[PDB]
Order: C-alpha cells, then structure tokens, then sequence
RNA sequence: AGGAUAGUGGCCUACCAUGGUUUCAACGGGUAACGGGGAAUAAGGGUUCGAUUCCGGAGAGGGAGCCUGAGAAACGGCUACCACAUCCAAGGAAGGCAGCAGGCGCGCAAAUUACCCAAUCCUAAUUCAGGGAGGUAGUGACAAUAAAUAACGAUACAGGGCCCAUUCGGGUCUUGUAAUUGGAAUGAGUACAAUGUAAAUACCUUAACGAGGAACAAUUGGAGGGCAAGUCUGGUGCCAGCAGCCGCGGUAAUUCCAGCUCCAAUAGCGUAUAUUAAAGUUGUUGCAGUUAAAAAGCUCGUAGUUGAACUUUGGGCCCGGUUGGCC
C-alpha cells in the first residue's frame, strides 16, 4: 500500500496544526458533544426569531398564558 | 407467486398530531404512525412487511357493501381523459367506493349509501376534478331473448340476389348458457372434447354438439 | 456556363438561391414550418397516453384481406382523435375501451406503414404495463 | 459546479454490420485469439484507424518535419516498447502494414498461454481472471493489457495462489477436511 | 367496399394454438467459450458441407 | 442652447432645419431564438444541434417605482397594481422554490424532504464561525471504461501419426463425443479484521465460509430478398396474423403461432421521434432543365454578377542560405 507520513515534533505541536478529525482518530481530543447539522440549523433559526435575551417575552407570555 | 409484491421503500414516518405532520426518524412496534412514498403503487388497504413469507391480513369485507350505483360522465369530448383519472384518485381516498367502467361502456361508482354519494361529489366538482359532471341515474345491461321455438325457417336473400341463408332459432338450457360462460362448454375444448362433455352431463345430441 | 451565379463576389445571390431552392426539400420545409410541432397529432412527441374510444376493424389494403383490429384513442395533451394498431395476436382482447394506453409512433415520419389504411401509430404500452410482456405472459393487467 | 470529466467511445461498429465476407474473417480472429465479443477486437480496429491515420496524413509530409520525427519515433517507440511491431523493422510503412492479429499477441491473454501454466488460451484467459498471473509484482486482471516486453521474463503464478503457494485450496481443503470424518466412526 | 369489420374471433390461431412445452436442453456455455465452440463447430467439425458450407440444414 | 446623469449622447427640454434607413432586403412577421466557446456526424467541403459543467446577457409570478449602499431598479430588500394563494378571534397580519431537497398539474420524459464543511473556495471583525456555494453517499442500464457466465482429464473412434498412412483391437503425445464419470482453480456473494471515510457505504486488502445443473441457469432481435442464418417438425387455412419496402398467408406457409436448429449483437439488444452520413435527392466543391419536374412567349432595362489587350523586360555581376563517391 501507499499513502502519506506527517510526523510532528510534540504532541501538543501536533495537536495545535491538525485537524479535529485525525485527533478523533488517534483518540488525543474526544469528538465535541454536538447536535446534528440540520438540527443546528432548526435552534439557529429559531434564535433568529427572538430579538434580545428573551427573558421579558418568555415570563410576559407566563403571565399572558395564565388568563 | 410474485403477484402484486411491490419491492419498494419508505419516503418519510409521520406520526399525526391535528394536521400538523412531522418527519419521524423510527417508529417501534404497537403504534399509530403514518408514512409517505408508498401512497402511489398501494390499494388502499394491505399488509406492509420486509419479507415474502409473512402473509396479508384479511381483506376487510367493511360490513357494509358499496350498492348504490350512479353514472358519471364528462361535459366535453375533449375533456373525457382528463377527469376520467380522478375515479381512481378518489377509490383510493375511501376504503369502500370502486370506480369501473360498466357494460354499457360507462363508468359507474358504486357508494354504500345515498349521501356516501354525496361526499364524492363536491371532490370531483372541485378538489379531484375541476369540470363539472353531468350525474344521471344509471343505464342497466338489458338483453333480448327467446323461448318460443320460432316457426318459419328464416331466410334472406343476399344482396347479389344469387345466394340465400336458411336457419332456424330455439332456446338454450339455462345451466348450460351459464356452463358458455362458465368455461365447463369452452371454446378453447377441442371440437371432438366439447362435444361429449356437453352432449351427455348436459341435454344434449352427440350430433348437433358435433357442429 | 452551368447556369449558375460564378463570380468571385457573387456569394449573395449563390447564398439566396440556395436558400429559395432549399424549401424544396420535404423534410427541411417540415422543420421550418414546424408542421410536427403545430400540424401533428403528436407535437414532435415520440410516445403519447391516450385512452381508448372504441375496437375499431379495418380491411386492409388490396392484395391484402385481413382485420387490423384498430383501437380509436384520444390523445390526452391535445384530444385528437386517431386510430392505433395492435400489434401480435389478439392483444385486442388484451386491451378495454376507456383503458388507457402509450401511443408510439408507428415507423415511417408519417405514413401509414403497411397494409394497414389510416392509421398511423401503435400500441406500446397498456395502462403501464407493456404490451409485449402481456403478450409473452411475462406481467397481468392490474384491475384498477 | 464540477468540472466535466472528458470520455470518448473506444470502438465504431461497421457501417455494414452484416458482412459474411468481414464477419466470418473477424470468427477467425475471435477463434484463434479467444475474444469475448467483438467489441474487443472493434476497439483494436479503432485504435488502430486512429494510430494509422495519424500516421497516415503525417506520412504526406517530407522526411525531415518536427511533427514527423518528434511524433513519429514516439509512435515507434511505443509501437517496439509493446511489440506488435518487433524490435526490428522499425519504419513508417511497417507501421500502416501492422495487422490486428499483431495486436492480438500483444494483449496479455497471448502471453499467458505462451509460457505454460496454461494449455489453452482459454485456459489462459480464465486463469488470468482467476488472479493467476504475477505480471510485475502486481496481478492484471485483464486479458487486453498490452504488454511492453518486459513482463515477458516476469510472468508466474500468484504468491497467494495455491498454484504459486501459501493457500491449501478452498476445496482442498474441504475434502480433506471431512476425509477425518469419513475415515471411520 | 368491406368496412362492417368482425372483431370477437381475433385472436384465432394463437387461441386455438397447439401448447406444446419448452424441452428442457443441456445448459450452453457462452461468453468466450461460445465463441470458441462457435469457432469450432463453423471451422473444424462442420456436419454438413454439403455442396457448400451450411449452417441450419435439416433431415436431408 | 440648456437640463439631467458618474460621464458622452435627443438621454430629456426650448427653438430651428428636414431629414435618417431601404431591393447590398430597410421595415414588418415567425422563431418549437438566450448568444458564444462548442456537441453530433463527417474524405474534403458541409449539415444539424448548442436549455445544459465555461464566458457574458436577462429574470426571480407579471409590470412599475424606490430606500440602502462603492456597487441593486436587488426581489432568500421594500411599496403599489394585477394574478395567485395564507392564517384568522373577521379585527387584521403574513407572501414569493427558475436556490437545495421535496412534494400536483403537465407529459414520452426526469433522483433523497439523506450526511458534511474534510476537500475546493467564498464571506466576516476572521486559524476558530458559516456556507443545500460545494463535497460524500442514496436512486440512476443518460452516456462512457474494463470485462463473470468456466477450466483440466476419458465417452462408442465417428481423424496423416506409426510395422511405408497395416487389421486404426497400438496412449493416433492431437481433434470432437451419451444431462454416464474424477482432481484442481476462481469470483459473484457472505463476513471476521483492517481500512477507505468528516462519519460511513462501496474500491483496493483479507481471515471463516462461498459450485456441479457449477438453478450462482444471459438476454435481446431475427433465419424469402436487403441481411448472417432452415424450403426442419406440428397447427393455422386470404382467418389469425406477420411484414421498415417488396411481399407471406386461398389445406403440405423456408415469412403467421409454436418447438428444434441456426445467425447477429452481447450485459446488452430492439422499438419510437428528431437529426447527420448515405444524399452528387440542395449541388461552392458538385445536380438537372429536348423527351423523365423544370429554359421564362420574346425583347428592353436599373440594381447585382461578369468584363478585351496594353505600361520593368531581359541581361549581367557580387555577396550570400547545398544535396554527393574526393572528412
Ligand atoms: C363490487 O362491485 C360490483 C358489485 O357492486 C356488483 O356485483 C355490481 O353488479 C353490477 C351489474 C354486473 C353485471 C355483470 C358484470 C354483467 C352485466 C352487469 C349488470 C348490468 O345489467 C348487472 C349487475 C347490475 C348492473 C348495473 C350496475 C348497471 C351490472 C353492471 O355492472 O352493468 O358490479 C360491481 C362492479
């Protein structure tokens, strides 16, 4: 077989100028806890929606769903 | 048998909620659930599985048997084939209405009841056709017959005026006019193997049943 | 001589000529008239759906003493009305009126092929399923 | 979007397809060289109208044309790299008198048969599908290779083949196998 | 002239057709080695050259 | 001359004048017209196609207008009208898939509401974020490439072997043969495992398995002529039907249905529409016009095309790039 080598000079050199994928492979830095793509998408958007902190809506419509 | 075994997939899974519907990802087992993709090739009703050797369920015979019949029929000749396609987009919209062409070349629906006829009206003036329909009591399949053993031998001169065409009419048996339809007399039977299952089982002569 | 415009700058009337004589052709007169696209049961179509009015039996020509066992069909995209031939044998029986049926055309730009007197086209497909399977019993005509 | 990726048919079937005279010439072919189809030796003929006819209206042109001697000695060069013209009689005129059954000897399934393992072409020609022949150190799994004379002195069997060795056969060992089983109770 | 067609006998000869059944036949080898035998049976063993090379001739 | 525009300009306005284009085809009409690079075919010329991966143009349902901004008459910006549709508490409010998928109609006709920014790039305050731009996979017999369906022994010897081809009763080390018989090999496939990969499926690698009917069975069109291939068997009897054309079918069909056999192409083979070559049946190359279609009834004549001969020739010289039996 045939491929390529990179070898580096320290583990943090190498974990510093290679991508998150190949760290995943070798097991130096777990795969982040992520959501799916699309779903990122849905929660982005969704924030799109809200204008600010939300805070004020989020009770006024406690307060406006309770009569 | 490969008979009607449609290898296919499933577009989407929606599980219902009002008429909201929602990509579903999997459903388990004991579940309303609805899906999409399959809508086209179905029969409105059958048994959906992964395998051959799994069976169908039994054909639900609804209790309630679609009788009343109605014609239907285009406005415009130019028009026929384009409504003549929405008979079957709404058989399949409800479980019990089989839309069909009828003897006398016509196409019938045939509903459990009078407002049954009712509810598939509006859809074919607006929502499964656009044009409207002319709606007109059925026409049955009559048909003209004898018993009386006609007396003269009938006979027509051609039109050459040379040659003429005795014959004579009778009845037939009754079980043996279903037995013609009924393919026990068949015409695919050889000449000399029709003639004798129909000769003795039935009233017959070996030598008429030969000719 | 030769009867032609021979001049070294004479391309115009060469060039006009042969653009005049050109319509003389049967088939160049059909793509700029575009007679397929306005004067044709198909408008350039290969195949056509069409529904079936009636089993029609037409003699054929002379020498020839046959059947043809034709089906009168309506285009669905224009409604014209035309005749198709059957192919095979019986396959009549094989097909209903008020069925729907593929329409190809029938081998020839245009005329009628064979003994056959006014039709043009022949049967390929019935209600999706193919003629020819049915023929060869390969599939079975669903009932709806 | 992406670029296009450029493919251009590698045959032409005749403008008669149904000649006794060429059809029965080209079973000849089929017979002694064990083709497939004749897609096989139409791609040859096709080759082989390109090569010659590039060659051919460049054999207009005088002996001494850079398009001539820079093309030409690398149409030789490929031509005696492969051997369907020998190492000797290298000239223009050898080239445009080249035979298809010259090309025939030159794909892979000739060769196989012409240095044992092989008994029959056919032979050859399953063998060789049957991952059977070492040709460099890598197999060639196609009969139609075209080889440059230098494998000639490098065929062999398989290093995985039980033939070439390391393997104790599928089915030999299977009967084998049983044999315990089917030497007594 | 004639027009009053008569179409419920069509069908007629493939109706009352003999059915007869396929007779099963030895597996053919094809691909390469079709045209081998093919190659063989039209160069080497030809049954009949009779006159001239011929390819379909019956009991004769 | 001014206005307006970023700027020139009837681009608009005031006044003036009567021009401008046109048989070298203006103008009008059609376009099943986006243009081009190009694609198909092709001796050479051509002919046809070019919606389509690239370069420009235009459009975001139809028009029109406008803010914003360097850059928009923008539409994944806005307003109005028209057309459609959208929820509703009837009070209003929200709209632009010819972006990605995906869902009707329409039709002969066209795929996942899949995964990912890893690659190519692009945008930003910028390594970092994002990108249905793009990429990967799913469907895909659009097309293109390579190429499984099978070897090897012996089956009555039905073949120059040989003692000069005898007596083929003798391995006739080679050619074919009863679905009768044996030993190898191999992928298609299944799957440890690695691996490809952003993550995977496949590819390539590979353990265990994985062939006897090697049911792990290749089909599509044909067998009168063109056009390669039956005057074989049964039926059909101007009927069915076939057949691109000629033509077959009328009781012994080389053409119909079949079976057998054979032929062609082959994981491809037909059919249909259009188109190119064939077509020297569009013609410049390169047609024809007495009779086959076609020389105008004849003449005049503008544009168009065509248009007689004639003017520095010859002779020398010098420099200066050669092939070869006198390197
Ligand atoms: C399940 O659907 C079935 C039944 O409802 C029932 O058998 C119904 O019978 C209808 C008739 C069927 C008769 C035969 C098929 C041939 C003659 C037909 C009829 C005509 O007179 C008799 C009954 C009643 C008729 C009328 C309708 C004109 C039929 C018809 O369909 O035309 O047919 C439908 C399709």
């Amino acid at each position: 077989s045939v491929g390529f080598g990179l070898v580096y000079n320290s583990v943090a050199e190498a974990k510093k100028f290679e991508p998150t994928y190949r760290l995943v492979r070798y097991g130096l830095a777990e795969k982040v806890e992520k959501a799916s793509r699309q779903q990122r998408k849905q929660k982005k958007n969704r924030d799109k929606k809200i204008f600010g902190t939300g805070k004020r809506l989020a009770k006024k419509v406690a307060r406006r769903n309770a009569d | 048998k490969k008979d009607d075994l449609f290898i296919k997939a499933i577009q989407r899974v929606v599980l219902m909620m009002g008429r909201f519907v929602e990509p579903i990802d999997d459903c388990p087992a004991g579940n309303i659930i609805g899906l999409v993709g399959i809508d086209q090739f179905l029969l409105k009703t059958g048994t959906l599985t992964t395998s051959e050797t799994a069976h169908n369920m039994k054909v639900m015979k609804f209790s309630v048997s679609p009788v009343v019949q109605v014609a239907v029929e285009v406005k415009n000749a130019n028009d026929l084939p384009k409504l003549v396609e929405g008979l079957k987009r709404l058989s399949k919209s409800d479980p019990c209405v089989l839309t069909y062409m009828s003897e006398s070349g016509e196409h019938i629906v045939a509903g459990t009841g009078e407002l049954h006829l009712e509810i598939c009206l509006q859809d074919l003036e607006h929502d499964h056709a656009g044009v409207p329909l002319k709606i007109s009591p059925p026409v049955v399949a009559y048909r003209e017959t004898v018993e009386s053993e006609s007396s003269q031998t009938a006979l027509s001169k051609s039109p050459n005026k040379h040659n003429r065409i005795y014959l004579k009419a009778e009845p037939i048996d009754e079980e043996v006019s279903l037995a013609i339809e009924n393919g026990i007399i068949n015409p695919r039977d050889d000449f000399k193997a029709r003639a004798r299952i129909m000769a003795d089982d039935y009233g017959w002569d070996v030598t008429d049943a030969r000719k | 001589g030769k009867g032609k415009p021979r001049g070294l700058n004479s391309a115009r009337k060469l060039r006009v000529h042969r653009r005049n004589n050109r319509w003389a052709e049967n088939n160049y007169k059909k793509r700029l008239l575009g007679t397929a696209f306005k004067s044709s049961p198909f408008g350039g179509s290969s195949h056509a759906k069409g529904i079936v009015l009636e089993k029609l039996g037409i003699e054929s020509k002379q020498p020839n003493s046959a059947i043809r066992k034709c089906v009168r069909v309506q285009l669905i995209k224009n409604g014209k009305k035309v005749t198709a031939f059957v192919p095979n044998d019986g396959c009549l029986n094989f097909v209903d009126e008020n069925d729907e049926v593929l329409l190809a055309g029938f081998g020839r730009k245009g005329k009628a092929k064979g003994d056959i007197p006014g039709v043009r086209f022949k049967v390929v497909k019935v209600s999706g399923v193919s003629l020819l399977a049915l023929w060869k019993e390969k599939k079975e005509k669903p009932r709806s | 979007p992406r670029a296009p990726r450029t493919y251009s048919k590698t045959y032409s079937t005749p403008k008669r397809p149904y000649e006794s005279s060429r059809l029965d010439a080209e079973l000849k072919l089929a017979g002694e060289f064990g083709l497939k189809n004749k897609k096989e030796i139409y791609r040859i003929s096709f080759q082989l109208s390109k090569i010659r006819r590039a060659a051919r209206d460049l054999l207009t042109r005088d002996e001494k044309d850079p398009k001539r001697l820079f093309e030409g000695n690398a149409l030789i060069r490929r031509l005696v790299r492969v051997g369907v013209l020998s190492e000797d009689k290298k000239k223009l005129d050898y080239v445009l008198a080249l035979k298809v059954e010259d090309f025939l000897e030159r794909r892979l399934q000739t060769q196989v048969y012409k240095l044992g393992l092989a008994k029959s072409v056919h032979h050859a020609r399953v063998l060789i599908t049957q991952r059977h022949i070492a040709v460099g150190k890598q197999i060639v799994n196609i009969p139609s290779f075209m080889v440059r004379l230098d494998s000639e002195k490098h065929i062999d069997f398989a290093p995985t083949s039980p033939f070439g060795g390391a393997r104790p056969g599928r089915v030999a060992r299977r009967n084998a196998a049983r044999k315990a089983e089917a030497s007594g109770e | 002239a004639k027009v009053h067609g008569s179409l419920a006998r069509a069908g007629k000869v493939k109706s009352q057709t003999p059915k007869v059944e396929k007779t099963e036949k030895p597996k053919k080898p094809k691909g390469r080695a079709y045209k081998r035998l093919l190659y063989t049976r039209r160069f080497v063993n030809v049954t009949l050259v009779n006159g001239k090379r011929r390819m379909n001739p019956g009991p004769s």
